[PDB]
């Protein structure tokens, strides 16, 4: 077989001479139907000669053989016969033995030939492929839920599903069927994990994946699913807070409705705000989970598509509390939310808001930090908040500034700072000490 | 004799 995938590599290379030399018999180019049975010998043999349980570096091989052979100059709009395709992925139906190898292998070449051909192409090649992407996306193996992911993301970024909750599935008949099966599914794994009496977030695992795929490039599209997806979404949360993917599907399922505000219902909202994103602030271990949520708060606050003031506040104030106590050896954590709090004090709309009144621990945090550019960035903002005057600085430190939030700091420090900070900085640098002078 | 005002101060 390895000798076979020699030969195909040497046609391929023999094209590869004679793009060099037209950069006449012996210059001519190769026949095409030669080019065409070369690239499905390629396709056929990197999906068939991986093993059940090496024939993988010969699949990999292929696989970048093919990848060669269609270029924008090798081989562009070559045939393909994919119809084989139909009976290797509905091989995942059958749990006794089958190929998974094969299946991603099958799934990676697919989302190959998804960047490859043109978009007609692409509708009229897909067509048979649709029950067996459907079959895929029911198996418990990850790395073929994943590669199908990958598969049909590819695919809805190309041709993006209905909107509106529209009856069709799509406005093509060669999606159509694939897309009703991927709503019908993702569906289904939602309802399934919110009937279950005792379930791993993992039975999720799937359908966040496949939604996720659904909604890449049409945020509208978990308007559908909303109610249960945010009923999963905090059974999920509490399964989390109360027991590894675990983190990784709450991510995705908060990164889903981060900008689903406005459909949500009011209570379905007050839930998620002051519910779910407070509950991971507060309770949840995961240092990547409060990363995340920062995150999408500080997207938030940066932008009806957005929270009101109210929440924002809500948001920023359990993190003030929560941020510094339970993580404090985590100082990247640390420094995207002083970051945040140095935006929302630099911002002129939320300048005099109860905001900054409500965030003046954080802000004597971000003075008294131990990173310095963060140091730096919150003395600039204080610096500028009085004038430059001797007077009205020592004014300042003595009756304008509660120093009760610096806690155990030496906030003496922070009056050295602010005081210094008047003096003159483009004098040369001199004495009164003349005696002491060097001549 | 009047404080100067703080970024704290809810205006």
């Amino acid at each position: 077989r390895r000798l076979a995938v020699d030969l195909s590599e040497v046609v391929i290379k023999w094209e590869l001479q004679r793009i060099k030399d037209q950069q006449s018999l012996l210059a001519k180019p190769i026949d095409k139907q030669h080019t065409d049975t070369v690239v499905n010998f390629l396709i056929r043999v990197a999906c068939q000669v991986n093993d059940n349980t090496p024939g993988e570096v010969l699949s990999r091989r292929c696989v970048n053989l093919l990848k060669t052979a269609l270029r924008p100059d090798m081989w562009p709009k070559s045939e393909l016969k994919l119809q084989w395709f139909d009976k290797l992925l509905m091989t995942v139906e059958q749990p006794n033995q089958v190929n998974y190898g094969n299946i991603c292998t099958g799934l990676e070449v697919l989302s190959f030939l998804l960047t490859v051909l043109q978009s007609p192409a692409i509708l009229s090649s897909f067509k048979p492929l649709q029950r067996g992407i459907a079959a895929c996306m029911t198996c418990g193996n990850t790395k073929v839920l994943r590669a199908v992911h990958s598969l049909l993301s590819r695919l809805m970024s190309i041709f993006p599903t209905e909107p509106s909750t529209s009856s069709v599935a799509s406005k093509y008949e060669e999606l159509e069927c694939l897309y009703a099966a991927v709503g019908k599914v993702i569906y289904e794994g939602l309802t399934n994990y919110e009937k279950a009496t005792n379930a791993n977030p993992s039975q999720l695992f799937g359908t966040l994946m496949i939604l996720k795929s659904a909604c890449s490039n049409n945020p509208s599209y978990i308007d559908r699913l909303i109610s249960v997806f945010m009923r999963s979404l905090q059974k999920m949360v509490r399964e989390h807070l109360n027991p590894s993917g675990t983190s990784e599907l709450v991510m995705l399922s908060l990164e889903l409705v981060k900008t689903r505000l406005a459909v949500m219902s009011m209570e379905m909202r007050k839930n998620f705000i002051q519910a779910i994103l407070t509950s991971l602030i507060e309770k949840s271990p995961d240092a990547k989970i409060l990363r995340a949520v920062v995150k999408i708060v500080e997207e938030w606050v940066k932008n009806n598509q957005t929270p009101t003031l109210r929440e924002k506040s809500i948001l920023l104030v359990k993190m003030m509390t929560y941020i510094e106590k339970r993580f404090p050896e985590d100082l990247e954590l640390n420094a995207q939310f002083l970051d945040l709090v140095n935006y929302v004090y630099r911002d002129e709309t939320l300048s005099g808001s109860e905001l900054t009144a409500k965030l003046e621990p954080a802000f004597l945090s971000g003075l008294r930090c131990a990173q310095p550019l963060i140091r730096a960035k919150f003395f600039e903002v204080f610096d500028n908040s009085m004038k430059r005057r001797v007077y009205e600085r020592l004014l300042y430190v003595t009756c304008s500034q509660n120093w009760e939030a610096m806690g155990n700091h030496f906030w003496i420090k922070q009056c050295i700072e602010l005081l210094l900070a008047v003096c003159e900085k483009s004098t040369p640098i001199g004495t009164s000490c003349q005696g002491a002078m060097l001549p | 004799v009047v404080p100067p005002r703080s970024l704290f101060d809810r205006a």
